[PDB]
């Protein structure tokens, strides 16, 4: 996250990272036993980690738990980009406490300029390299699907829609992919692509999660 | 070696941070860097062995 600050500690107690020797990719907590990701952060071993808070200093109540299940949509689209989502069924059920708690989907899908809380460990610098070890927050609205569009001509599918700001400057970046943009307590957004990070008229691309919805119940319903 | 090793390292539009490795002809070596997890191009590997194979690190 560029542009953005260090979360308040236990606010974003939803929010996990998908790791593979390195942290590579975060995740959202839905439910005691699944993880909702971007299909791009796919790899065929992954363990998840909760209640982190600094990536590179063991806490207390940090739960590392590997993926049983790791599950791409089928119709994950590696050039457009279209249906970029994952589900993760967890080998074990996480601990829900203050630090690790689940986040709710959507009842509707995203409105334009709703405020909402995108999270993660990705980079904060809009060029080079400045990776944080605490987790960053960014206070960001949901653009108009014109903006989005005009943003990315013919590129946003209807499973796509952007948050931020055309100004640049505050944007998810690197190492947040798959991680939440939430609005009002409801999981709205896979962070998934942009051109670059934080740059004018290129805001963030996400992934539409209320699209999904019914994709992802089937799926858990079929997984236990 | 193929001509593809001679491009350099593309990340992509995706926001992963996924180490990967490329075949850097100015400094003849096999390399890491930063992909986000969509759209590679070909001089992108998933191990420095896989990497010296492909693009000839002798």
């Amino acid at each position: 996250i560029v542009g953005g600050y260090n979360c308040e500690e236990n606010s974003v107690p939803y929010q996990v990272s998908l790791n593979s020797g390195y942290h590579f990719c975060g995740g959202s907590l839905i439910n005691e036993q699944w993880v909702v990701s971007a299909g791009h952060c796919y790899k065929s071993r992954i363990q998840v980690r909760l209640g982190e808070h600094n990536i590179e200093v063991l806490e207390g109540n940090e739960q590392f738990i590997n993926a049983a299940k790791i599950i791409r949509h089928p119709q994950y689209d590696r050039k457009t980009l279209n249906n970029d989502i994952m589900l993760i069924k967890l080998s074990s059920r996480a601990v829900i406490n203050a630090h690790v708690s689940t986040i709710s989907l959507p009842t509707a899908p995203p409105a334009t300029g709703t405020k909402c809380l995108i999270s993660g460990w990705g980079n904060t610098a809009s060029s080079g390299a400045d990776y944080p070890d605490e987790l960053q927050c960014l206070d960001a609205p949901v653009l108009s699907q014109a903006k989005c569009e005009a943003s990315y001509p013919g590129k946003i599918t209807s499973n796509m829609f952007c948050v931020g700001f055309l100004e640049g400057g505050k944007d998810s970046c690197q190492r947040d992919s798959g991680g939440p943009v939430v609005c009002n307590g409801q999981l709205q957004g896979v962070v998934s692509w942009g051109d670059g990070c934080a740059q004018k008229n290129k805001p963030g691309v996400y992934t539409k999660v209320y699209n999904y919805v019914k994709w992802i119940k089937n799926t858990i319903a079929a997984n236990s | 070696r193929p001509d593809f090793c001679l491009e350099p390292p593309y990340t992509g539009p995706c926001k992963a941070r996924i180490i990967r490795y490329f075949y850097n002809a100015k400094a003849g070596l096999c390399q890491t860097f930063v992909y986000g997890g969509c759209r590679a191009k070909r001089n992108n590997f998933k191990s420095a062995e896989d990497c010296m194979r492909t693009c000839g690190g002798a």
